[PDB]
Order: C-alpha cells, then structure tokens, then sequence
RNA sequence: AGACAACCUGGCGAACUGAAACAUCUUAGUAGCCAGAGGAAAAGAAAGCAAAAGCGAUUCCCGUAGUAGCGGCGAGCGAAAUGGGAGCAGCCUAAACCGUGAAAACGGGGUUGUGGGAGAGCAAUACAAGCGUCGUGCUGCUAGGCGAAUCAGUGGAGUGCGGAACCCUAGAUGGUGAAAGUCCAGUAGCCGAAAGCAUCACUAGCUUAUGCUCUGACCCGAGUAGCAUGGGGCACGUGGAAUCCCGUGUGAAUCAGCAAGGACCACCUUGCAAGGCUAAAUACUCCUGGGUGACCGAUAGCGAAGUAGUACCGUGAGGGAAGGGUGAAAAGAACCCCCAUCGGGGAGUGAAAUAGAACAUGAAACCGUAAGCUCUCAAGCAGUGGGAGGGGGACCAGACCCUGACCGCGUGCCUGUUGAAGAAUGAGCCGGCGACUCAUAGGCAGUGGCUUGGUUAAGGGAACCCACCGGAGCCGUAGCGA
RNA sequence: CGGUAGGGGAGCGUUCCGUGUUAGGGAGAAACGCGUGCGUGAGCCGCGUUGGACGAAGCGGAAGCGAGAAUGUCGGCUUG
C-alpha cells in the first residue's frame, strides 16, 4: 500500500511558521530558516527567563542604593542591609525599590526607625 | 522451501557436546616434536577440556544445529 | 454476543511494535541507525565471516580435529532403543501384559521415527519392578537380568536378524565346534 | 448449564428447552485466544497482489549517463535509479504469501468459547425442511418474524444439511447466512447478532467440543 | 524453408566476484551467442535399488537433511535408501528357424529373466480384452431470447432524507443530472443452433492376443564391453575411486554365460547392456475468457491514461521524453460600447461565469496593490527578556492582537573531529519523490495452547479463507567412547 | 531526574482493511485557511462569506508510513 507524504509536513511547518510572525527578511518566509531560528528563539527565551531574575534584582539594588545616599553622608546600601537583619526586618529588594519611587516618605521613616 | 542454515564443518570437526550441553575441544601441540616435551606436559594436552566462555559467540554462530546449554 | 469483532484485542506484552530505524533521533536509534561512525560493520552488505579474527588464525584452525573424525571414521550411533526399568513401572501394566515395541507405542512412552523405527528394544535396568510381567525384547543388560529374574518375570530374547555366511567359513567354525565339543 | 436455551417450533410457540456445555478458555485469556484466531482467519484470506519493480526490472538504465568527474553535478550511475522519477523502488511490495500457522486446539478452543458466549442471544428451533415444498423468500422471512427475528440485523442458522428448497430461500438475503458443519467458521459467529440451532447440532456440537 | 514472450532440449561456454590477496576452488555448466522443437519438452518399461528382509518404469512435492560425505579438510559444496503423497501404461523390433531371392532384401515366426525362444511331440488354443477410417446421436463452445417488484414532497438534478408500499430461485455488477433490490442494461432461473469445432457413446472389419512334456546341441543386438593411456562428469577436487560418458591404441564371452552390488578376489543375491516408441502428475505466459485485490490513482502504475517506442539525439547498434480533470447538459456567450485584430466591460445562458474556454479543488517559494505603526548619527546570525509612544476589535478591557524609542544577553544548521561561529564539508529557494525492508532457516526473550507428551508437512478440502481429514516425519525421554 | 556514541521503556500521527452499505454528510464531506481552547511533546479538539461529495471516532490489524541536508532528485520560481 502506497502512502504519500500528504499534509503532515504542511501542518507541521505552519505551526513552525506562525511562531515566526515578526521576524525580518527570509527568517519569516523560508521553512529551512524558520526551523533554524525558532530553535534559537526558545533557547534565548529559556536563557533570558533565568537571567530575568538576576536582572530585576540588579535594577533594584541600584534604585534602593540610589534612593538612600541622600539621607546620610558616608552612608550607603551595604550599611542599610546590615541594619535590617540587626533590627530583624524581612522586606526584600522588590518592595523597597518600589516604595522608593511610589511612597518615598516611607523609607525616610524606615531610616528613622532603624536609628 | 528455500534456504536452510548450513553447518560449519571445519568447526564441527573440532567441537562436540557433552550430555548436559558443554562444548569441548582438544588441546594443541601433540602432533610433532614430542621428544623435547615432558610427560607431564604431554598428558595435559591429551585430555579433553571445556572451551572458553568468551569464544562461544563464534562457535554457536557457526554451528546453529548444535544443541548446548549456556547455563552449565 | 459478548465477544464481537469490535471488543477484542491481544494480550499485553505479546505483540511488540518493532524498531523502525532511521526515523529521527527521539525514536531512540538515531540517523546512523545504531551502528556508530563509519566502519565495516556499518556498511550495506555481508559482514565478516563468523569465526573470522582479522587474519589471526581462528580457533577452528589452531585446534586439532576430534579423534576418529579427522580421517573419516564414522561416528557411532545408537544400536538399540534404550528404555530403563523405571519407565515400565510408570506405564501401568498388570501381570499378564508383555513388553514390546508395539505395546509401548500404544501407551505413548516410545515414539520413534525414521532411523529409530528399524531398531530392536534393549532393557537397561535403572529402577525397580514389582509387577511380575513378561518381556519380549531383543537384548538385556547385566543388571536387568538380575532384577527381572528376581521379580519372577519371563524374559524372552528375540533371535534378531541373520547374517549371511560363506560356505567354507561354516566349515572352519564347524571344525572348531567339533573340536571343543568332542573334548568337553 | 447456566442458561438453558429454549426450543421453538415452526410456529412462534415454545416446546421445550435444552443447553450446551462447551469447552471455554478462562476469563484471563479468552479475550486473547479468540483474537488470535481472528487474525489468522483474515491474514490467511488476504491475497498478495501488490507488486512493484526494482531498478533491475524497470526498463532502461544500464548505461552511465555522464562520467564520474569533470562535471559540476552529483554523481550518477543510471537514469532508472530510485532517486529519480520513473526509476526503481527501494524495498517495495512484492507478491507475498501471508499464510501463517496456528495450532488446531487453539483454533478449536477459540471457536468453542465464542459460541459459549452467544448463549444469551441464541436459541433452538425444530426442523422445517418439509414446510418448504418450493423455494420462497417471502415465507422464509415470515418464519423469522414469527420466531422473533428482524431481517434488518445479522443472524445465523446452523444446521446439519441445507436442502435445496431451503438454501434458495435465504440465498438472496444479505444479513441472514446459512451454515453447515463444513462451512462453520469463526468470522460468522462473532459478526452475527443472534444464533439459531437445532436438536441435531446441539448433539453434534457438544460431542466435538465437550468438557470431559 | 521463415516467423514465434517465456518455459524445454542440444552445442560453444565467460568475467567481475567469494576465499577478506591469489593460481586448486567458488561465482558456474550461470550469463550470453548459435541450432532445434513442442504445448509442454526431456526422461522412461531395470545388464536397476537393496542387503539375507524386501521393493518392482519414468517424473514431481513433503521428508530423510544441511545428515553421510567431498574440500589449499580453506572458502564453501552436498547426496541416497527406507517412509509419506500427486499421478499411473506399458508396447514394437534384431537374431535362431520356415518360405521367397544371385545377393541386398520381402513375408511368417518371436521379444523374455526364480531364464525365455527356436527345435520336435501332445494337446483345443484365441467369444467375451485392446483397437476401430462410413458415419449416428449425447453433452458443451462459437450469435441470442424470456425475465418479478414504487409513488409523492424536499426550489439546478433525488438513487439520499422523512413518510407510505412491493418483489426476491433475482440485495452479482455497470450506468442513470445525486449514493438505486423495485428507472435502464442486467442478474437468479429457464429456453435456444442451420453450419463449424471439441469431449464422449455406438458402428464396419481387418484386427495384437491365452496351456503340458522331451532338449544341459541352435539363437540372446561386437570392433561392443573390458584393459592400457589421456580427460570429462557423478554430492564425491585421483583419492582405496567403483558406478556413468568420450578421444587414441588394443580387444572378449553367449545362460555350463555376462554385468552390477564404491579398488580387487571368493561365495551368495539381483539384473540381462551394446535397437526403438510411449499419455498423465511437472515448468512458462507475447496472449484468450471469467473472477478476486488490507495493488497504483497522472513525479504513481507497463517506458507509454493524447499521432509512445512517437517527438528528439546518434553514421549505426542503440538510447529515449513530456503534456490528464469547464459543465448535469455547449445552453461555448445574440446584441451594444472600446474595437484593425487579440483582449476586455455590460447583456443574456446556467445552481454557480467571482465554472468563460490558456476555464475543476488551487498550498509554498516568487512578483505585487492598499491600509495600521515605523527607520536616513548608524553597528547588526537579526532574535529574545524588559516595553516608551501610537494603533486595532461582535466575546469585552487591570485582558488580547499589531507596531517597537531604548538597555541588556546572544559566536547559523547538519556532517564530523583531540577540538569547528569557524576562513573544513554540504545546501540558490519552494513543493513533491527519496534509505536496515523482504523470504527462508538458527538462537534468545515476551504471550498463548496442550501436557492423558507436543506437533503435523506435502496433499485433499463448498474458488480461496475455512469445517474435517492426513502422524510419514521432527523435537523431548541415556549417556561414555575414535 | 546534565548527557554524544549507544541500550531499554512508554506513546502520537499518516494511508488502507475488519466491525461497515457504521455514525454523520448539498441544512455542505474530504481538503484548504484559521484559533485568547487542551496536552510533557509528536499532536488533539474546535471555527469558517473558501470548497462542492465523501466518510470519522471507538476496539483491533497491515504497511511503498513521518525529511532540512546525500556537489541528492523532478518540476516550478528568484538572485545576479
Ligand atoms: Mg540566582
Ligand atoms: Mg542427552
Ligand atoms: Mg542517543
Ligand atoms: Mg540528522
Ligand atoms: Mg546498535
Ligand atoms: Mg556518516
Ligand atoms: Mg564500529
Ligand atoms: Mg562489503
Ligand atoms: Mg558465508
Ligand atoms: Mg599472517
Ligand atoms: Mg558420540
Ligand atoms: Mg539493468
Ligand atoms: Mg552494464
Ligand atoms: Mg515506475
Ligand atoms: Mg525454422
Ligand atoms: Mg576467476
Ligand atoms: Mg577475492
Ligand atoms: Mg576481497
Ligand atoms: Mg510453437
Ligand atoms: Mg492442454
Ligand atoms: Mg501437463
Ligand atoms: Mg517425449
Ligand atoms: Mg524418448
Ligand atoms: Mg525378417
Ligand atoms: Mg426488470
Ligand atoms: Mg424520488
Ligand atoms: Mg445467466
Ligand atoms: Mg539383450
Ligand atoms: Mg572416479
Ligand atoms: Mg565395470
Ligand atoms: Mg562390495
Ligand atoms: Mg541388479
Ligand atoms: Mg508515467
Ligand atoms: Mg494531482
Ligand atoms: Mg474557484
Ligand atoms: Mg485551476
Ligand atoms: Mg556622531
Ligand atoms: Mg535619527
Ligand atoms: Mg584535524
Ligand atoms: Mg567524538
Ligand atoms: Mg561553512
Ligand atoms: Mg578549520
Ligand atoms: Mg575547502
Ligand atoms: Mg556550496
Ligand atoms: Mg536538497
Ligand atoms: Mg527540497
Ligand atoms: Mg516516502
Ligand atoms: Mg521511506
Ligand atoms: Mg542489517
Ligand atoms: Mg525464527
Ligand atoms: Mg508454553
Ligand atoms: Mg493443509
Ligand atoms: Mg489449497
Ligand atoms: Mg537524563
Ligand atoms: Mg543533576
Ligand atoms: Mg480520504
Ligand atoms: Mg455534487
Ligand atoms: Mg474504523
């Protein structure tokens, strides 16, 4: 019994093609390239989601460090964290970084409660 | 109907089977130049002996109609 | 009906699928079909002869031939249909029955075929017999005579097949037969 | 034994009841023994008519079209290669003998346990060969209606001998299928919705497929 | 006379290859060439197998058995008897002698193996067996005929749907605007042949044809067998090498004999060479009729679904393509405008013209039009995680899709390597075709059946499948030893 | 519970056959094109101003069965 390839190669490649919507040039038009790039996109996505966690953290240190140098001279981020664990606080970088922008008056009180 | 497995006769003339299924051979070196050999050495070669475990893969592949038992 | 064309199926573990090599890597056997990189075992054709050892003298040449088989001496085959004494006890015979080839084939113990058909019957004597029946066999071993005669059985050795003898050969035997007979 | 079959007459009334005690495979494997006997019935039935042509059997070829080198193109040995249209076929089908072997006692056991399962949807009838002096499908259908059957669904009549007047009265119907001990098969038993027997077949069927 | 696909017979007769080289060997008495012949051919009616018990022409299948053996004892090659089935058929001549002839020759006589004929003498020899030309019928083939049962509605068409009926010895197929047991052709069943062919039966009348004693007198297929030598082929490579067939040279015997039984001798058994014919079982398909497909459906299937072995190429042998689908029905588009044609726009046809002929469903690469966001201080395997500003929609909206100011990260894919983004290999792109399969055996595992040990093979089997037979054989029940 | 060669285990899908003149289908099948749905994934389930007649699922079976590469290959179409 003879069996043509049929349509399984077509319906497969449409799923591979639909993922390549906004790609420029021949990376959205040629099947032998979209399969070559669709592989690369997910690896880059799986890699970024691991880097996604360290990146926002890296941004929160700057914002918290940037928002606290104004209070005291010869004072800095590293001294602020050492006092929280001394005072037995639990707040993380996410909450402190967002309060620094959204309710800056709170950190001025947190600095006072520590001292 | 058609093709049947053939026995490798040069191997059949050099290997046989015991009652349980052990393969055996004759030890070599007892056809010429026996004077320089001691009776202890010539006695060792005269006796039969079981064939090495590693070589059955070649013997059985050549002797398909040769009943054996690998578990003994 | 309970059973029907659309409610049957095989027993699990009885009908495996079968490896279709060369149909991707996730299937298990890869594109190379499980033969590694380029070599001789990976080629499309007959391989090395079983026993070949890369030019080294194989084991079927550096070993002498069996005794007798080397020159052409014929191997010794069975001359009789051996049956031990214990098997007769299991057959379930009574005082009156005999023991021959035709009797045992009826029970199903002895089932010869081909070469084994044209053989007599021999008794060996490994067992015990406590039924006191008669025998119609060809030959007997030493232990069998001691056991059967002790059990009150009735043995009967058959004459077997005759061997043709040249005329003058009978006279030399008759010469010796007359010699021993007249003296003893 | 457990489900005694009732007997019917040429009319729609009852006259008695009997049973049939056949050899049945155990429930742990009866579903598989019947399925093994069903494949071989069909795998022996199929005909190896598929055939193709290899590169040696296809017409043409033989000549090397262009030399091995000094040409900027992939090597080639013959135009009638599988890697070109109109060429050979790699490992294509050929006329095959699909026939396999199955032990008798397995095929016989698969047949017994199948009939022993259709007891709840079967029954027995008396002889009616004399009631048909001439072939007539109209009267034959009326008899099935009076016995409680539907010609729309499948059915099965198993009897000793199919006389001429009776076999012509069901030869035209597609659903109804008449059988004899020689024409008895496994395929028809499982396909039929309702079975029918006679006093002679219950005797013949019990002795050939007893439980002793 | 020549032609004739394959099978068959005869003659000549390779090589690559395998042996991991190669010459003995294998490939192989294959391929191909030549010759011949038939629907089959060839073989074939014991100078035979066998072994002390028996079989009774040849051929084919199962099995014996991958056994006994052969073999640089390497690769590899490979029996036979017994047994089980298919299918069964046995006949005509030379010679002794008697007549006819110068001879050659004609007629009669005879044809066998526990020996038979001739020869003579007795009987009784042949009706019932095998043949069978005039022709006479039987049955089939080569043209055909009869042949049961339905109406309406469903908006292109009703065989479908819903509803109501009918036939069936006919629910096999194909066709019909759309899928049919009841519309058509048909099928079941029945009928039918002047003429021709074939299978059978009958019929001439000549026809081949039936037994007991006497004899060890006359015949038993000659340049043959055998031997010596050189070779071939038998499973068996000169080996102890028989058996069978040839070249050279030699060269027997006639039943009181000869050959064979694996050197040879002896004994016994079996058989009667040197003349010939013969049906069936068996092998093949350029073809014919019927039937069936877990066969293909226009890159498939025969190379060929169209003027295919055409077009085209080649001095020639020879090689060798491609091109399928309007519609139920051409009703193939009157007429008007553009108009030199082609072609297009309306009209009209049609269920559909956005089916309009270069016309059926019409994917992708590729070439484009329009709309929404958007780039001219940039830099980058082109994306990804963040997501400014703007835009969008039958569900809703803290959602979703499109666009992407700017930051960060990120060294194409396979192949294959100690290691490749690699300036190592391969791919111009898209789509299709395209690769561990098949048969038969060995071993192992899993599952199943039987275990009162198991199982059949060929071969039969309502066409096959299949019910039921078929136990010959094979495996397992004693090993040790050359 | 990283993993190449390589081995084992469990599954998806294609075309065809059995149930099958199946269910369903000019009240629009196959196909094609789509999707705020589901799954570990191969894929499934659904939708339609396309299409115009076929044909699942389920329990099972068989293969000319899954392509991105072979200076592959046929046809079509680009670049220059
Ligand atoms: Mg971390
Ligand atoms: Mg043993
Ligand atoms: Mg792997
Ligand atoms: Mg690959
Ligand atoms: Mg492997
Ligand atoms: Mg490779
Ligand atoms: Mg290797
Ligand atoms: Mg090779
Ligand atoms: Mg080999
Ligand atoms: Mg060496
Ligand atoms: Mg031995
Ligand atoms: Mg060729
Ligand atoms: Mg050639
Ligand atoms: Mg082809
Ligand atoms: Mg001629
Ligand atoms: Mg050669
Ligand atoms: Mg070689
Ligand atoms: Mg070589
Ligand atoms: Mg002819
Ligand atoms: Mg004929
Ligand atoms: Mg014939
Ligand atoms: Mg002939
Ligand atoms: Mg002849
Ligand atoms: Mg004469
Ligand atoms: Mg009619
Ligand atoms: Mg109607
Ligand atoms: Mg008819
Ligand atoms: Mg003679
Ligand atoms: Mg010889
Ligand atoms: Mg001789
Ligand atoms: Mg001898
Ligand atoms: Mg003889
Ligand atoms: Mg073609
Ligand atoms: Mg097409
Ligand atoms: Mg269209
Ligand atoms: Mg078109
Ligand atoms: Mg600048
Ligand atoms: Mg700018
Ligand atoms: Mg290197
Ligand atoms: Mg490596
Ligand atoms: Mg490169
Ligand atoms: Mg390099
Ligand atoms: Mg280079
Ligand atoms: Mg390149
Ligand atoms: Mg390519
Ligand atoms: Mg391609
Ligand atoms: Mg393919
Ligand atoms: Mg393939
Ligand atoms: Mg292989
Ligand atoms: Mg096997
Ligand atoms: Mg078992
Ligand atoms: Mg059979
Ligand atoms: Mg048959
Ligand atoms: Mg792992
Ligand atoms: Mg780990
Ligand atoms: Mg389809
Ligand atoms: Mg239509
Ligand atoms: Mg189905």
């Amino acid at each position: 019994t003879r069996v043509k390839r049929g349509y399984i190669a077509r319906r497969r490649r449409k799923k591979i093609r639909f993922f390549a919507s906004s790609f420029r040039g021949a990376h959205s038009r040629l099947t032998r390239t979209i399969a070559q790039q669709k592989i690369r996109a997910l690896v880059s996505a799986h890699r970024d989601r691991d880097r996604q966690k360290r990146d926002f953290r890296r941004l929160w240190i700057t914002r918290i460090n940037a928002a606290i140098r104004e209070r005291g001279v010869y004072y800095n981020y590293s001294k602020f964290i050492h006092d929280l664990y001394k005072r037995q606080l639990l707040l993380n970088r996410k909450i402190l970084a967002q309060i620094a922008i959204l309710n800056p008056n709170c950190i001025y009180m947190i600095y006072n409660e520590i001292i | 109907k058609g093709y049947k497995m053939k026995t490798h006769k040069a191997s059949a003339k050099r290997f046989r089977v015991t009652g349980k299924g052990k393969i055996v051979r004759r030890r070599a070196g007892k056809q010429h130049l026996l004077a320089k050999k001691n009776t202890k050495r010539k006695n060792r070669l005269s006796k039969l002996i079981q064939v090495d475990r590693s070589d059955y893969d070649n013997v059985i592949g050549a002797l398909p109609y040769l009943k054996v038992n690998r578990k003994v | 009906t309970r059973f029907r064309l659309d409610n049957l199926g095989p027993q699990p573990g009885s009908r495996k699928k079968g490896k279709r090599k060369g149909r991707g890597h996730a299937a298990g056997q890869g594109g190379s079909c499980g033969f590694g990189m380029r070599g001789q075992k990976s080629r499309s054709g007959p391989g090395i002869m079983r026993g070949f050892e890369g030019g080294q003298m194989p084991l079927y040449r550096r070993i002498p031939k069996l005794r007798g088989i080397a020159g052409g001496m014929r191997a010794g085959l069975p001359k009789y249909v051996p049956i031990n004494l214990r098997d007769i006890e299991v057959a379930g015979f009574k005082e009156g029955e005999e023991v021959s080839l035709e009797s045992l084939k009826a029970k199903g113990i002895i089932n010869p075929s081909g070469r084994e058909r044209r053989l007599p019957l021999k008794i060996l004597g490994e067992g015990e017999l406590s039924t006191k029946l008669q025998i119609k066999a060809r030959a007997f071993s030493g232990s069998a005579k001691e056991k059967l005669e002790a059990a009150g059985c009735s043995v009967t050795v058959l004459p077997g097949r005759k061997k043709y003898i040249k005329e003058s050969v009978r006279k030399n035997l008759a010469r010796a037969d007359e010699y021993f007979a007249k003296k003893r | 034994e457990l489900i005694p079959l009732p007997i019917l007459n040429f009319s729609g009334e009852k006259v008695g009841e009997t049973f049939l005690n056949l050899k049945t495979a155990p429930s742990e494997t009866a579903r598989a023994v019947v399925h093994r006997g069903l494949i071989t019935h069909l795998q022996n039935k199929r005909r190896g008519t598929a055939s193709t042509l290899t590169r040696a059997e296809v017409r043409g070829g033989g000549r090397k079209p262009y030399p091995q080198k000094k040409t900027g193109r992939a090597r080639r040995g013959s135009q009638r290669s599988p890697l070109r249209p109109g060429g050979g076929v790699i490992f294509g089908p050929k006329p095959r003998d699909w026939t396999i072997k199955m032990n008798k006692k397995e095929r016989r056991l698969a047949l017994s346990t199948a009939i022993a399962s259709a007891v709840g949807n079967s029954f027995v009838v008396e002889e009616f060969a004399e009631n048909f002096e001439k072939p007539k499908t109209k009267d034959f259908i009326a008899a099935m209606q009076r016995w409680g059957l539907d010609p729309a669904e499948k059915s099965l009549f198993f009897l000793m001998d199919l006389v001429e007047n009776v076999e012509k009265s069901g030869r035209n119907i597609r659903t109804l299928k008449l059988l004899t001990p020689r024409s008895l098969n496994l395929f028809d038993v499982l396909n039929a919705e309702k079975l029918v027997f006679t006093e002679g077949t219950i005797q013949y069927l019990n002795q050939r497929y007893g439980v002793d």
